[PDB]
């Protein structure tokens, strides 16, 4: 309820990198130190 | 220019089970979201833009 009663003007940015982005990064090191 | 609220919303109307003698609703960040009529006594519901 407290999240939805922020309209004072205090707000929350999305980060820019996606979580499925972050996963991709970590697969392409794990892939590079295994192989 | 209600009986001590002067809000500005676009309140529809409150589903709620309020209790009788009680008139002005409050939250966790001391807000009124509840108004008494005067007419039909049915507690209305504060909402910003």
């Amino acid at each position: 309820l407290i999240c939805a009663q922020k309209f004072n003007g205090l707000t929350v940015l999305p980060p820019l990198l996606t979580d499925e982005m972050i996963a991709q990064y970590t697969s392409a090191l794990l892939a590079g130190t295994i192989t | 220019n209600f009986n001590g609220l002067t809000g500005t919303g676009v309140l529809t109307e409150s589903n709620k089970k309020f209790l009788p003698f009680q008139q002005f609703g409050r939250d966790i960040a001391d807000t009124t979201d509840a108004v008494r009529d005067p007419q039909t006594l049915e507690i209305l519901d504060i909402t910003p833009c």
